[PDB]
């Protein structure tokens, strides 16, 4: 049982946009499929509907005239268009699978997909600038010292950050993304480590940002 | 003489459902899943109506 979904991006307010939705592990030709929406932060949103045969289409009244659901049985895939975007469509969507087989009523969500991300703003796409926060030279002998990585100026969310591919975990602060004045994300991440340890053992933190294919990995040296 | 003035139906409509259902993929591994512990069971079919189950005889 599986429900891959696939289309999500960053599209200017105004335009179109449409995700489409694979099913695998049941008999997809049977179900009625939702999509429903989730703004950051906030509650579920009823999207729209279909049914088994592809025949009944409900959508929500906030988003009717402008999505369109259909449905493609031979290949077990579901597409969601929508165009004339408003920002207010800024959510993560979801595809599900109805409870209930063979029905033109529909009752409920019981398989729900992985989602996808659909951002409206009208900025665009930009990868992050990984710049070190170096460890002081004035560290105790002792002696507990710190490092890190700043990522800067990236669009949309997220990023994920590690520490040596995932060898370092512990004591790694990755603090929540704050969004500058330039409309443009930023977060740290910090670790603190023995200061005998600096000079011995290579710290390199490891950036991905999805959205615009960016991997970087950034060596942090005193 | 008055057979012909009744209406035609299907007498099996109800169980050809029942099949009809249970011919989805999975479905199957349900009832085997609920028929596990014990021999009879009540199973939520995925078209919604619960239905008993019962499993007469054991040859695996």
């Amino acid at each position: 049982v599986q429900l891959v979904e696939s289309g999500g991006g960053v599209v200017q307010p105004g335009r179109s946009l449409r995700l489409s939705c694979a099913a695998s592990g049941f008999s997809f030709s049977h179900y009625a499929m939702h999509w429903v929406r989730q703004a950051p932060g906030k509650g579920l949103e009823w999207v729209a509907v279909i049914s088994y045969d592809g025949e009944n289409t409900y959508y929500a009244d906030s988003v009717k005239g402008r999505f369109s659901i259909s449905r493609d049985n031979s290949k077990n895939t579901v597409s969601l268009q929508m165009n004339s975007l408003r920002p207010e469509d800024t959510a993560l969507y979801y595809c599900a699978r109805d409870r209930i087989v063979d029905d033109y009523y529909y009752y409920g969500m019981d398989v729900w997909g992985q989602g996808a991300t659909v951002t409206v703003s009208s900025a665009s796409t930009k990868g992050p600038s990984v710049f070190p926060l170096a460890p002081s030279s004035k560290s105790t002998s002792g002696g507990t010292a710190a490092l890190g990585c700043l990522v800067k100026d990236y669009f949309p969310e997220p990023v994920t950050v590690s520490w040596n591919s995932g060898a370092l975990t512990s004591g790694v602060h990755t603090f929540p993304a704050v969004l500058q004045s330039s409309g443009l994300y930023s977060l740290s991440s910090v670790v603190t480590v023995p200061s005998s340890s600096l000079g011995t053992q290579t710290y390199i933190c490891n950036v991905n940002h999805k959205p615009s294919n960016t991997k970087v990995d950034k060596k942090v040296e005193p | 003489f008055l057979g012909f003035l009744l209406g035609v139906g299907s007498a099996i409509a109800s169980g050809v459902a029942v099949c009809k259902v249970l011919h989805l993929e999975g479905e199957v591994n349900k009832i085997k899943s609920a028929l596990l512990s014990t021999n009879k069971a009540v199973v939520s079919l995925s078209n919604g109506v619960s239905v008993l189950t019962f499993k007469v005889l054991d040859l695996k």
